[PDB]
């Protein structure tokens, strides 16, 4: 019924936390872009290219709802997002440069609060 | 670097552009081909002061941020009559009238 | 060069570029040297040769735009003589 | 897509530095997929940025509160072209030579209320031409029946 402990949904969140109240020397914060994903609607082109759209609102929800077994589970999806991100986006772009710190912002995080 | 100009005397403005590096007595002279009136019956002012012929039109303060072609400098002219010369007399536009209560 | 006179409502005479009278349409029409303007005073008709310095000189150019200034004061008679002059 | 003016998918990144270089509070506006405007970060008066594009990407200058119509390199519209050896392309927004029947019109918009227009003691040809404030939409439907009658 429940497949994940308290202590490993508990770790998986305040990593995400840390990569989304992350904020940089300017002191804007990176992740407000990749909170939430815009609709079909808004940007058709984004879901004719990408496969497997993901925002920072699905990944919370996949840790509340423990589909995400292990850490590596959590990371697979983190990385998916900033990969979505620079493949759409491409090189140059902001979307593109917040996603590369991002993904070092969360490796540091695991690193910190797991050892 | 040009200078934006309004030769004024008495109900007549004269319109017109010259460079910083031109002198009083070209000016006069571009005055002279308009109104028909040599330079030596002519007296060109800035304000109040008197300009001399071999001044140019910086050294008298007209400036490119001071005689712009929307916002222009105006240079006060008098004419020589019979042997002395007439007194400055610029003679102002008239004024707009009151504000009304839907701009104010 | 060739010049042109505008004489305002008061009496004022304007003497300006006949290329520069030209920016008017209705200057366009009558003009083919003077042309008298018995519904726009001094200190309007002052303001609109301004204009014509101004549309010259900044018009297909590369230096900076700067902003064309109309007083509160004289901004209803000024709108008032660019629609009967066409500029 | 379908409209004449609209951006292309293009997925070519270009490097465009806006310039504004006018005495307005400059809203860039960007024409989406389908020709739609969509606002941009406002640029102060003598403010730049260098910002991130796409070639063949459509994008017009406006006055943030006013919205009057800007020129970007002496004309309408900037398409970005290709990064020539990564070099930046330079879009520099001025002020339009406005006629003194439009610029006069701006004037007396920014001093009076709309419900106070027909108010005024000018002619009732002014009424109509003061209230059809300039916008995105009808400088659009100028341009695309300008190039397509070209
Ligand atoms: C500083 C400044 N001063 C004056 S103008 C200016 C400026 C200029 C440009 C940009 C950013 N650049 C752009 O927006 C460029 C300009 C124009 O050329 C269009 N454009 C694009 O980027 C477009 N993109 C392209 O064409 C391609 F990517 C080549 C296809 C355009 C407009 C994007 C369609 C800017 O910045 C600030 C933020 O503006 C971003 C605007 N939104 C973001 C959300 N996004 C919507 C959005 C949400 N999300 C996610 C959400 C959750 C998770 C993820 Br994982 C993502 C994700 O990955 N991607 C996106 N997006 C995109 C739609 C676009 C400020």
């Amino acid at each position: 019924l429940s497949p994940n402990p308290p202590k490993l949904t508990k770790q998986m969140n305040a990593i995400i936390d840390t990569v989304i109240n992350y904020k940089d020397s300017s002191g804007r914060q990176l992740s407000e872009v990749f909170i939430q994903l815009p609709s079909r609607k808004e940007l058709p082109e984004y879901y004719e290219l990408i496969r497997k759209p993901v925002d920072f609102k699905k990944i919370k929800e996949r840790i509340r709802n423990h589909k995400y077994r292990s850490l590596g589970d959590l990371e697979k999806d983190v990385m998916l997002l900033c990969h979505n991100a620079q493949t759409f986006n491409l090189e140059g772009s902001q979307i593109y440069e917040d996603s590369i710190v991002l993904q070092s912002v969360f490796k540091s995080a695991r690193q910190k609060i797991a050892k | 670097m040009d200078v934006f100009l309004m030769i004024r005397r008495h109900k007549t403005t004269i319109f017109t552009d010259a460079k910083e590096s031109s002198t009083v007595f070209e000016l006069k002279r571009i005055v002279e081909g308009i109104l028909k009136r040599p330079p030596d019956e002519q007296r060109l002012y800035k304000d109040d002061q008197l300009l001399d012929d071999g001044k140019t039109l910086g050294e008298c303060g007209f400036t490119s941020q001071t005689a712009r072609p929307q916002a222009p400098a105006t240079v006060g002219l008098a004419f020589r009559a019979d042997d002395t010369f007439e007194a400055l007399c610029i003679e102002p536009f008239s004024s707009p009238p009151e504000l009304p209560d839907v701009m104010k | 060069m060739m010049y042109v006179k505008l004489i305002s409502s008061d009496g004022h005479e304007f003497i300006v570029k006949r290329e520069h009278a030209l920016t008017s349409g209705t200057i366009k029409a009558m003009l083919s040297n003077e042309v008298n303007f018995r519904e726009i005073p001094s200190h309007v008709l002052s303001k609109v040769c301004m204009y014509f310095t101004y549309k010259v000189r900044y018009t297909n150019s590369s230096t900076e735009i700067p902003e064309f200034p109309i007083a509160p004061e004289i901004a209803l008679e000024l709108l008032m003589a660019a629609n009967f002059l066409d500029c | 897509p379908r409209p004449v003016l609209r951006s292309v998918n293009s997925r070519e990144p270009s490097q465009v530095i806006f310039c504004n270089r006018s005495p307005r509070v400059v809203l860039p506006v960007w024409l989406n997929f389908d020709g739609e405007p969509q606002p941009y970060p406002t640029l102060p008066p003598g403010t730049g940025r260098r910002i991130h594009s796409y070639r063949g990407h459509l994008w017009l200058f406006r006055d943030a509160g006013t919205h009057d119509g800007l020129l970007v390199n002496q004309t309408e519209l900037f398409v970005p072209s290709l990064n020539v050896d990564g070099q930046p392309i330079f879009a520099n927004i001025t002020l339009p030579v406005y006629t003194l029947k439009e610029r006069c019109l701006q004037v007396v918009r920014s001093l009076v209320k709309p419900e106070n227009y027909r108010r005024l003691d000018i002619v009732r040809s002014l009424y109509e031409d003061l209230e059809d404030h300039p916008n995105v939409q009808k400088d659009l439907e100028r341009l695309t029946q300008e190039i397509a009658h070209q």
